[PDB]
């Protein structure tokens, strides 16, 4: 089912998307949610076969201080380019094993297992670019009216929640139904 | 606890570095068996190009009974390059390829140079693609050519150990050529001496911070780099300012006060008889006698491309940047090699360096070159000079 209201929600106040000319499908996420963990390999399989005209972006929460921890972590590892690397083992980590790697010192510690320094992660860390990305996430979540993790944002206009497979049938639905005007 | 033991390839295009690399890990494997492998699975999200030094590598890992090895790989010679200056691992042991049917060709020479520049302290070589020579005297030439090459750049050629192989026969699975690169490995065992661990190393501290405390004494911050630092134990205050001496009275963490802090620890050390306008950021606390302040280097450097997200335009001999080391920036004026008028965008030179106040430094310390706190180039000291 691809209900508006139901299996999916229209967003009251809409957004324009980060880059014009595709469809934004932007993914709100904790690296410390069990939700998000289970959504992952969903999204992961999803992600293989990307249509060329969508853009699939991650906006990690940062609502609050626990949060924002994660959220500083992810947009270091952009930052510093090796995400694709750290993302999923990052996130196995604190899921699967039991690793406390909920906050700057400990991420750092991580990151020394993919060549980052100590010191370069720590600059990024607290750096006005990734602060920068910290308050564009939070901008959005206070627009899109998120209360919460996870949640897939489709176009700056639609919300699709939940941690299954419905999640990226219901995407693939609302991203169709986009390519319509 | 296998010893960890960084090691890389190095060598001409074609010569086998990259078949070498995936024969040592198959031989190793089906002989001593496979190192242990780390969840590593790969996020299937597109990322975005960001600012900072492209480089590609690959990198394996294998085990010896004794050693574990991180093994890094590089697809040309321009990775090499940027690799060795500023590559996330620094070698503990180079493995120079040689293909017996070429001999040393150009960046054979240059891989080396740049060895002895940056600070390779050991390199072992394979003379590779001798399943296409049956000519044993012709084997002995190239090796001569390569140890002669080898001691150009002070490296010991005529102690250095040489493997004739094949690492496509081993790959291949020719028992009589996987002998060659277990023989190898050996030698990866047995000349490269275990790397010495950060602990065991005179101490050292970068200085962050300064505070002031208890009134009129001072402490400063950092995380200790390497070795120990005890309370009672004098240490010296190097670099920007005249050499200090002062003694530990304290080192605090969080909102305690203890008798010691380790390699890896970030903390405060509370010093006895300093100011806190007499000491600064930027500066080192050491054991006494083991690091001095220069402001005069021999550097070995990569200037980022534009596409890097570095400088746009070249610059010339009269360019004045700053030099980040360690914790602080310090402006320095530079000399180009003679016959070198202006450095562009994406290269690599030899660069004499004048700071205008000294730094503490040895041999082999890296540093960033930066506009603004934006990095437009990385280097590695390769010679102190004053
Ligand atoms: N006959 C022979 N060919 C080899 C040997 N090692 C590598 N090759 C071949 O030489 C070419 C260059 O090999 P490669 O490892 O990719 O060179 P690289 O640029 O140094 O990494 C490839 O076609 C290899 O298959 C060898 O021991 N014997
Ligand atoms: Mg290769």
């Amino acid at each position: 089912s691809n209900a508006a209201g139901k299996d999916y929600t229209v967003i009251a106040n809409p957004g324009k998307v980060e880059v014009p000319g595709k469809i934004e499908v932007r993914e709100f996420f904790w690296y410390g949610c069990p939700h998000c963990f289970k959504l992952e390999p969903h999204m992961q399989t999803w992600l293989k076969q990307i249509p060329s005209d969508v853009r699939f972006v991650r906006t990690p929460a940062a609502m609050n201080k626990v949060w924002e921890q994660g959220a500083r972590t992810y947009y270091t590892s952009e930052a510093l380019g090796v995400r694709k690397r750290t993302h999923l083992p990052l996130f196995h980590a604190i899921q699967v094993n039991g690793q406390q790697i909920f906050d700057q010192a400990s991420a750092a510690k991580f990151f020394t297992r993919y060549g980052v320094p100590e010191q370069k992660f720590n600059s990024t860390y607290n750096s006005f670019a990734v602060t920068a990305k910290v308050a564009e996430s939070n901008k959005l979540a206070q627009q899109y009216q998120l209360t919460g993790v996870p949640a897939v944002v489709v176009n700056g206009k639609y919300v699709v929640q939940g941690e299954d497979g419905k999640v990226t049938q219901v995407l693939n639905y609302l991203i169709e139904k986009e390519r319509k005007a | 606890t296998k010893p960890h033991v960084n090691v890389g390839t190095i060598g001409h295009v074609d010569h086998g570095k990259t078949t070498l690399t995936a024969a040592i890990t198959t031989v190793l494997a089906k002989t001593y068996g496979g190192a242990a492998r780390a969840f590593d699975q790969i996020d299937n999200a597109p990322e975005e190009k960001a600012r900072g030094i492209t480089i590609n590598t690959s990198h394996v890992e294998y085990d010896t009974p004794t050693r574990h090895y991180a093994h890094v790989d590089c697809p040309g010679h321009a990775d090499y390059v940027k690799n060795m200056i500023t590559g996330a691992a620094q070698m503990d042991g180079a493995i120079l390829v040689v293909a017996a049917t070429d001999g040393p060709m150009p960046q054979t020479r240059e891989h080396i140079l740049l060895g002895r520049q940056v600070g390779v302290p050991y390199i072992i070589v394979f003379l590779n693609k001798c399943d296409m020579v049956d000519d044993e005297e012709l084997l002995e030439l190239v090796e001569m050519e390569v140890r002669e090459l080898l001691s150009q750049y002070d490296f010991p050629g005529d102690d250095t150990p040489i493997v004739r192989g094949s690492a496509l026969k081993a790959l291949e699975g020719d028992a009589e050529w996987e002998a060659k690169i277990l023989e190898l490995a050996g030698f990866l065992d047995s000349y490269i001496p275990e790397p010495e661990r950060a602990i065991d190393k005179p101490f050292l501290l970068p200085i962050e911070d300064v505070f002031s405390i208890s009134g009129r004494g001072t402490v400063v911050t950092g995380r200790v780099e390497r070795g120990i630092i005890k309370v009672g134990e004098e240490v010296e205050i190097v670099g920007i300012k005249e050499t200090q001496k002062s003694t530990c009275t304290g080192v605090e963490m969080f909102r305690k006060l203890l008798d010691e802090g380790r390699a890896g620890e970030n903390v405060g050390v509370l010093l006895r008889g300093i100011k806190r306008e007499e000491i600064e950021r930027g500066q080192v606390l050491a054991k006494p006698g083991t690091i001095k302040p220069h402001t005069k280097f021999e550097s070995e450097v990569y200037i980022l491309s534009k596409d890097e997200g570095g400088r746009h335009t070249p610059f010339f001999k009269g360019y004045r940047p700053q030099f980040y080391f360690r914790t602080t920036d310090v402006t320095g004026t530079i000399e180009l090699p003679e016959g070198v008028e202006m450095v562009m965008p994406g290269d690599n030179i030899k660069m004499v360096v004048t700071l205008i106040h000294p730094i503490a430094m040895d041999d082999g310390l890296r540093f960033a070159i930066r506009e603004g706190g934006r990095t437009v180039g990385a280097g590695v000291v390769a010679k102190v000079l004053g």
